[PDB]
């Protein structure tokens, strides 16, 4: 059985780029705090040079169809291609939205793409259809399939720009083609998986293992 | 071809305005379908460059 | 089965339609009818 | 292996590529042609059965 | 040509613009649509054209 996407799993969005004859892949990133625009990190280097994972992971909130979406705004479910979704940073609580304002200079109708306090609104809610057309309206998303992602307050596709020599992530008409990647799904109680922040206890002990305190002379 | 773009645009503004009142059934699909084909805004309006 | 699924995702959305209102209009009623007499006759044809 | 139902990926059995569609040529909605050159690539696509 | 393209583009989704009464309705898609031109076409190339 293929796996399919359903609502609560944490994901990565994903993109692959050419530079100098080599893809790469980015994952769609954000800090929240101090920061709501959205970047791309870079995770083809793996091997060398470790990604930042805690910014990049989402989470399905919600999946709903485009009707019933208008309906709740007047006021464990598989994703299925045509419903609008709804994506929560899983470090910050944001939800990722398309923003008012834009600084793309190579694009003018291009907008930001940018974490939101509040899931109320047209901005946080985005649509996703087939990249291809052996992928149909209406079929459950299964994991690793090719999508695009479209906003439903702007109209617009989640877009990678390389008209500036450093990659940007913008909502824009030019459509790229996304990939969700599943973080996790569902943790049985009481047991240990990655990407957990934790104290590692020598024993039971009450020992821990740290670093030296701030402004320490061995330099942390 | 800024000519056939005048005439097809002309058939469209008809569709989409009826009697000094625009139609919004029409208006909406027109404005989707023109947005999903940047081209039709012609070279200016066009986002790259 | 394929058109069966195209017509459960359009009474689906139908339904949202209506979902705000208290009270059904007649011409929604009547394209409920055609809707639910056309998916009578997929199940039983799924059922033969 | 069936005929129709079996979808199956082509494999070159030396170079181990994938057969698979090259990325459509800039200016290709120009062409307007759905014409794609097949190549043999390492990594390869969903759909390339 | 050029000319008369833009101004036929431009009146196009000028009919295309919600009413006013929908407006103040505060219909979403009506909203939706009024943004989207205006994101479309500046303020100040109107002006100055």
């Amino acid at each position: 059985e293929v796996q399919f996407l359903r609502t609560d799993d944490e994901v990565v969005l994903q993109c692959s780029a050419t530079v100098l004859k080599e893809q790469l892949k980015l994952c769609l990133a954000a800090e929240g705090f101090g920061n709501r625009l959205c970047f791309l990190e870079p995770t083809s280097n793996a091997q060398n040079v470790p990604p930042d994972l805690a910014i990049c992971c989402f989470i399905l909130e919600q999946s709903l169809s485009v009707r019933a979406l208008q309906e709740m705004l007047a006021n464990h479910r598989t994703l299925l291609y045509g419903h609008a979704i709804l994506l929560r940073h899983a470090h910050s609580r944001m939800y990722l939205s398309c923003l008012t304002t834009s600084r793309s200079m190579t694009d003018k109708l291009a907008f930001d793409v940018g974490l939101q306090e509040d899931a109320t609104g047209e901005a946080c809610w985005w649509t996703m259809h087939p990249a291809s057309k052996q992928r149909s309206e209406g079929e459950k998303v299964r994991v690793g399939d090719d999508l695009i992602l479209v906003s439903v307050s702007s109209e617009r596709y989640l877009h990678l720009s390389t008209a500036s020599g450093e990659l940007q992530v913008d909502a824009s008409f030019m459509q790229t083609l996304w990939n969700m990647n599943p973080i996790c799904s569902g943790c049985e109680e009481g047991f240990v998986t990655g990407g957990h922040v934790l104290r590692l206890f020598h024993g039971h002990m009450d020992e821990c293992l740290t670093i030296s305190p701030s402004d320490s002379d061995d330099q942390r | 071809n800024p000519c056939g773009g005048e005439r097809y645009l002309d058939f469209l503004r008809f569709a989409v305005f009826v009697n000094g009142e625009s139609v919004e059934e029409n208006a909406n699909v027109v404005v989707r379908l023109l947005i999903r084909k940047p081209e039709c805004f012609g070279p200016a309006l066009r986002g790259e460059g | 089965v394929d058109y069966l699924l195209r017509l459960q995702e359009s009474i689906s959305d139908f339904y949202w339609y209506y979902s705000g209102k208290d009270v059904i209009e007649e011409q929604g009623k009547r394209n409920f009818s055609k809707a639910m007499s056309v998916a009578k006759q997929v199940f039983n044809s799924l059922t033969e | 292996i069936k005929y129709g139902e079996s979808l199956c990926f082509v494999q070159h059995v030396a170079s181990g590529l994938w057969l698979t569609y090259a990325a459509p040529d800039p200016k290709a909605l120009r062409l307007g042609v759905l014409k794609k050159k097949a190549m043999l690539h390492q990594e390869g696509h969903m759909d390339d059965a | 040509a050029i000319m008369s393209f833009y101004a036929a583009l431009i009146d196009l989704l000028g009919r295309c613009a919600p009413e006013t009464h929908l407006i103040q309705a505060g219909k979403g898609e009506a909203l939706r649509i009024r943004a989207i031109l205006r994101s479309l076409v500046p303020l100040d190339d109107l002006v100055g054209i």
